[PDB]
């Protein structure tokens, strides 16, 4: 078979599947090493997605597989890798996710898994349709709760009638003043003005 | 040279490349030199003037002009191509002078992997410590005190 | 060619000593556009200026001896005779005026340039002044009868700087058309051109011994040998330019003034640049006004005098501690020019 | 002819003569 290598990814995966059928395991992983040195970041991905799913399935030692993702990295790869890190350092994984809307949504989820406090923090990263998500995080942020409320104003003003219902709800929640509320509706009206002014 | 290619003169084109690299001690001057031959085929030319490259590089290397990464790419390229030439003792022999001169039956499977793991250059603190995780796992699975 | 490069990693030049700032003399009201110091007693500058005065300072104390006024527009240049007790100054109103020192008055007006005159020099053995400027010819004035005996025709541009020397090539001049001619007077014509520099050639100087001439340029400061009009060296200088001036010395120091406000000293033999200095501009000035418009060395070789667009003179001193102790400068890694 | 063509310019006139040896004497 190797005589072919001296001189076709389907052929490669097939051959590795042969050794897998013989359960040479590690030898098979080597083949994926020999393929990827050839085809570069295009075809190599076509090899690499199955190679990852399989090799992670095998040994399931940190440093070797960690390095393997490192080699690998040069989108889904981040997700496999992150899935690995959480269950075999965690913050390190969070740093990796930190390192597109769906991707932002994920990180926030894993950060929530590490506890609540980060998630409000995550949105600030998030801001830089996304405003709907920053609103989605800010909603339970100040909503369960000053910089965050003022941020809610900054976001509501960032770019909407449901949001008006939101600010009206925040005003109604107080047992915080008609003046600030009318000023708020005035500012949103000014946003209606800047919006209508747009061509 | 892009002229002489529009003639035959495969003799004289070498004469050019001589004047060229000798008057331009630069990496891709040599690399153009060899990529030429690998286009027009002569292996005993190719290897020999690979030698003429590496003996001057290492020879007057002290003279400071050639940066590390230059020397590197000559190493990886020319040695790598020696592996393509089926002299592996010679490949890793060349490699051996490099690292020297510079700052049931699956036993050799581990020895070839562990040598290549250590052979991977590591500039810095975390890069060398990352390699320490690789070769230690290779040593663990397979002078135990000196390692 | 690599030969050439191996050799340059051997000789390893000539340790020279640092410099620093001994004194600051204010007192002019314009820019300070030339300095020239006694060829004899080293007691006194004479300092051109842009308010058209020329003040004579005192070397040692730094006090002001006198003022010689007597020009309408700015004075570009001054020179002081060795043999004669005279002083030729020249300005941009087109006039080359002798002075006489003994009485401190003007004496002879040489005349006939079409337009402003940027440089004088005083031939050493013959009693002749040489001058030139935006007209693009170099006139050779006989001194007592005021006739412009000879006119060296020539370049295609303003002439920045003229130098005289006792044997052949007698007169040497450089010009915004980026040459430097070497003139043979009697013949009346150019004996050699040196074309290398890339844009205007703005300064020169004569080695007080070695018989060669440093020619600056904008950003690359070459030397040249006379007689043959060789090349000789090439001073290692990245683009620090615009080079306003050069000054050579008796110890083979070389000076070069930048307009970015940086003093750059060299060895002469080599090219090695062994010191740089930001010249602290001034009190209320404007960052553009840090620059250096002239230089010269006193007759001892140990003291430096420069003018600066911020209306002041500075005098630099050669710091004796030095040796190697922790002296060394930038440490000699000759590069591919 | 190689001399006839470019006749005037010649490389020895780019090349500084105190690069080889400092101390070359004038």
């Amino acid at each position: 078979y190797n005589t072919v290598i001296d001189l076709t990814p389907a052929m490669a995966e097939n051959f590795a599947l042969f050794l897998q059928n013989h359960y040479e395991v590690m030898e098979s992983f080597q083949v994926y090493e020999k393929t990827i040195p050839l085809f570069p970041p295009e075809i190599q991905y076509e090899l690499w997605i199955e190679y990852l799913e399989v090799a992670t399935s095998h040994q399931l030692s940190p440093e070797h597989i960690r390095f393997l993702f490192e080699k690998a990295l040069k989108k889904t790869i981040f997700i496999a890798y992150s899935v690995f890190e959480e269950r075999i350092l965690i913050s390190k994984s969070i740093e990796i996710l930190r390192r597109l809307q769906l991707w932002r949504m994920c990180i926030s989820k894993a950060e929530s898994t590490l506890g609540p406090s980060v998630t409000r923090e995550l949105y600030q990263e998030c801001i830089q349709k996304a405003v709907e998500f920053v609103i989605k995080f800010s909603d339970f942020e100040s909503s369960i709760g000053r910089e965050i409320l003022a941020y809610g104003a900054k976001l509501l003003p960032p770019s909407e009638l449901w949001d008006s219902f939101e600010i009206f709800e925040l005003k109604h929640g107080d047992k915080t003043y008609k003046d600030m509320l009318k000023m708020k509706k005035v500012l949103e009206s000014n946003m209606l003005i800047d919006s209508a002014s747009v061509s | 040279v892009d002229f002489e290619i529009r003639q035959k003169n495969w003799n004289g084109v070498r004469e050019i490349y001589s004047k060229y690299v000798m008057a331009h001690p630069q990496m891709q001057t040599w690399l153009k030199w060899v990529r030429f031959e690998n286009r027009h085929g002569n292996t005993e030319f190719t290897r020999s003037v690979y030698s003429l490259a590496i003996d001057t590089v290492a020879n007057l290397q002290n003279l400071q002009i050639w940066s590390d990464m230059e020397v590197a790419k000559l190493v990886n390229s020319f040695a790598h191509w020696e592996a393509a030439q089926q002299e592996y003792e010679r490949s890793s022999a060349l490699y051996q002078i490099a690292i020297e001169k510079w700052p049931n039956s699956i036993e050799e499977t581990i020895s070839y992997k562990r040598k290549m793991e250590y052979e991977t250059i590591l500039s810095n603190n975390a890069y060398d410590y990352d390699t320490w995780w690789l070769y230690l796992d290779l040593i663990s699975e397979s002078q135990t005190f000196e390692k | 060619i690599v030969n050439r490069y191996e050799k340059l990693l051997s000789q390893r030049p000539e340790w020279h000593a640092p410099w620093k700032l001994s004194r600051v003399i204010n007192g002019h009201l314009g820019w300070v556009r030339c300095v020239a110091i006694d060829p004899v007693d080293n007691e006194w500058f004479i300092t051109g200026s842009n308010d058209t005065t020329m003040k004579v300072w005192d070397l040692a104390t730094g006090k002001l001896k006198t003022t010689l006024a007597g020009h309408v527009m700015t004075v570009r240049d001054v020179a002081v005779s060795d043999r004669h007790p005279y002083l030729f100054s020249v300005s941009e109103d087109k006039t080359v005026k002798c002075w006489d020192l003994e009485k401190n008055q003007i004496i002879r007006d040489y005349y006939g340039h079409l337009s402003g005159v940027r440089t004088v020099s005083i031939h050493p053995t013959l009693d002749l002044i040489a001058t030139a400027g935006r007209d693009s010819v170099i006139k050779l004035w006989d001194m007592r009868t005021r006739i412009p005996v000879i006119t060296l025709v020539g370049h295609k541009g303003p002439i920045n700087q003229v130098q005289c020397t006792p044997v052949d090539p007698q007169v040497v001049s450089s010009s915004t058309d980026a040459t430097v001619r070497l003139w043979d007077v009697v013949a009346g014509k150019t004996m050699k051109v040196l074309t290398h520099h890339k844009r205007s050639v703005r300064a020169t100087a004569l080695h007080p011994k070695e018989f060669s001439v440093a020619s600056a340029c904008t950003d690359d400061i070459r030397s040249w040998g006379l007689a043959e009009g060789s090349l000789l060296t090439n001073f290692e200088s990245e683009k620090t330019g615009i080079i306003n001036t050069l000054s050579i010395n008796q110890d083979d120091v070389l000076f070069a003034g930048g307009d970015n406000g940086v003093l750059s000293f060299y060895d002469y033999k080599s090219g090695h640049k062994y010191q740089s200095l930001a010249t602290r501009e001034m009190v209320g000035s404007l960052e553009g006004e840090r620059s250096v418009l002239c230089s010269t060395f006193d007759k001892t070789g140990l003291r430096l005098i420069t003018g600066e667009a911020d209306k002041s003179i500075k005098i630099w001193k050669q710091d004796e501690t030095a040796t190697k102790e922790s002296e060394p400068g930038l440490a000699w890694n000759p590069n591919l020019s | 002819l190689t001399d006839q063509i470019a006749k005037n310019v010649k490389l020895d006139d780019f090349i500084p003569k105190r690069q080889s040896n400092f101390e070359l004497s004038v």
